[PDB]
């Protein structure tokens, strides 16, 4: 969770630009669309039988916004992503028993998700920086396994 | 496996990306370089700057074996055996390296058609570079 | 893809596993659900302490499946279609814990058959249960 | 990297009774044996076409040796294994560019020789608190990556 000062300035102009309402369900509802067995986690957010289902469900870009809200709280405490998580950490892992691996799937979605709604400006010097943080923030979470 | 669904959601969507193809094959090494350093190990022989001519001739490269794959999407396997050899049997490619372009592949054409790129072409294009991954990572399976 | 090396390394090795499959396959869950706690998520309504005779009553499930992909292994996508469903659709599981399993798959024929676990055979087991891994998570594929 | 005193008094036990020598080799052989792309970055151990070449070959067994002893270095050190591997790390990691998934993998065919070695004596319970310690010493060498 280095971040050059170069890389710093990518991540925080890019994260004020977007639409923090409806991105945190994007990702969260792509996640459950291309990675279906996800869907097992949200089984009590109602009907996901198809991608339409799952993007319009109320349940879903209501939780997207709160994901995406440890994602702006992580993103203003790079310099310590550990403990910024514990709490979460346990929620996810003594408690879902969401397997870490997952934890990366959702950051690379999210990362698709701004580049889907930034285009040209995302660029890879751009990405590579959200590689790191979401990186990050994947460890974060995962630490209560250790 | 690829359902009719996805087979067309795959052809449509590689439909949009037309004669961008090359350039959108040089954009994802280029992505997956930075995004990924462990992975320039392969390509010692390269210059891996920006503008490298040589990132950007093997664009075209990785770019039309995507499109031979998509042209014979239910034959994968013995379209792609030549490739299969290459990238398992000389170059040693780790598995692991697979999944981190094709993530770089749906950024790019993420970032190039915002119209096309809905969830439903979204896992589609997924499960495609997914078995295209499998195929090239056989001669180990 | 499994060579015709491989495929003969793998009936014999199953074959000197015998009537033992069952019991060698509620020792690789158990094997699992110690080392991998997190994949104890998927069996609720199981009892998971040493002698349950629900996780003994399903080692014989597990393995008496392997041993219809080794009797079959040139088919093992029809074969063992049915299991894919119950996998990838009905219980979700995520396709991680099928390479846990597997590793507990071979630490437990490795306990159990000294003279028979070559690094051959290990290289071959592997293939094998990826193999495995593959078809049963291809409705995801 | 907890370990219960439990846990500590199988690890310690079995690990005393382990030949060095041999299973260190037997480890490192089998990777290269099983996992074929891990062969890249021994290309000057040189013969290994086949698993008779790779496991008589002496240069294997060689290094195998030295794997083993960092595992033992770690296992004595298990309060502090990021600190114990700074240095490999560093190696592994921003100059020999292995991924870390291929760390998991060593540790888990460590694993397969220690149960192909002491069979029975390698019950569940010590498997899985062998899990815990190989996850510990991936996660270490990995660090350099954050
Ligand atoms: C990138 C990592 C992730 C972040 C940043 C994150 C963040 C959060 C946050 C902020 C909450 C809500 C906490 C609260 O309401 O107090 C939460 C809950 C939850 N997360 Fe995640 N999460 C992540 C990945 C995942 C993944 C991959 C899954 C599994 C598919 C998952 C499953 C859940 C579930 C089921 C809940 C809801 C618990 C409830 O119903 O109250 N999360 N997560
Ligand atoms: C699905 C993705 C991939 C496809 C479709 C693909 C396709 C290709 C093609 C068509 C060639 C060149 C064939 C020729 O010119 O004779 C090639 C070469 C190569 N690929 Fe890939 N590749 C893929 C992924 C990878 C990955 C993951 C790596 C490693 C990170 C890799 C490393 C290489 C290397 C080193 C060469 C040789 C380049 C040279 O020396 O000129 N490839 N690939
Ligand atoms: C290659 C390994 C695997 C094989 C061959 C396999 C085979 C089987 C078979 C034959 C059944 C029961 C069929 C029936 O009785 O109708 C089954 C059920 C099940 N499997 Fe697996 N399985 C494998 C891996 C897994 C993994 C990785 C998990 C999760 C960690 C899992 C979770 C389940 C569950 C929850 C059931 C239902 C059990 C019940 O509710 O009674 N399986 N599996
Ligand atoms: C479980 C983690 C591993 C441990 C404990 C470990 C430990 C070590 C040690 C102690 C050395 C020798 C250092 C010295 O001589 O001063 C070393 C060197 C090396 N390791 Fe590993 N290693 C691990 C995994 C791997 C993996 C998976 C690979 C990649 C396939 C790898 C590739 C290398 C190479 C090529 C060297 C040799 C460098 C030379 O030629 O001098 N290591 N490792």
């Amino acid at each position: 969770v280095h971040l050059t000062p170069e890389e710093k300035s990518a991540v925080t102009a890019l994260w004020g630009k977007v639409n923090v309402d409806e991105v945190g369900g994007e990702a969260l509802g792509r996640l459950l669309v291309v990675y279906p067995w996800t869907q097992r986690f949200f089984e009590s957010f109602g009907d996901l039988s198809t991608p339409d289902a799952v993007m319009g469900n109320p349940k879903v870009k209501a939780h997207g916004k709160k994901v995406l809200g440890a994602f702006s709280d992580g993103l203003a405490h790079l310099d310590n992503l550990k403990g910024t998580f514990a709490t979460l950490s346990e929620l996810h892992c003594d408690k879902l028993h969401v397997d870490p691996e997952n934890f990366r799937l959702l950051g690379n979605v999210l990362v698709c998700v701004l580049a889907h709604h930034f285009g040209k400006e995302f660029t890879p010097p751009v990405q590579a920086a959200y590689q790191k943080v979401v990186a990050g923030v994947a460890n974060a979470l995962a630490h209560k396994y250790h | 496996v690829l359902s009719p669904a996805d087979k067309t959601n795959v052809k449509a969507a590689w439909g949009k990306v037309g004669a961008h193809a090359g350039e959108y094959g040089a954009e994802a090494l280029e992505r997956m370089f930075l995004s990924f350093p462990t992975t320039k190990t392969y390509f010692p022989h390269f210059d891996l700057s920006h503008g490298s001519a040589q990132v950007k001739g093997h664009g075209k490269k990785v770019a039309d074996a995507l499109t031979n794959a998509v042209a014979h999407v239910d034959d994968m396997p013995n379209a792609l055996s030549a490739l299969s050899d290459l990238h398992a049997h000389k170059l040693r490619v780790d598995p692991v390296n697979f999944k981190l372009l094709s993530h770089c592949l749906l950024v790019t054409l993420a970032a190039h058609l915002p119209a096309e790129f809905t969830p439903a072409v979204h896992a589609s294009l997924d499960k495609f570079l997914a078995s295209v991954s499998t195929v090239l990572t056989s001669k180990y399976r």
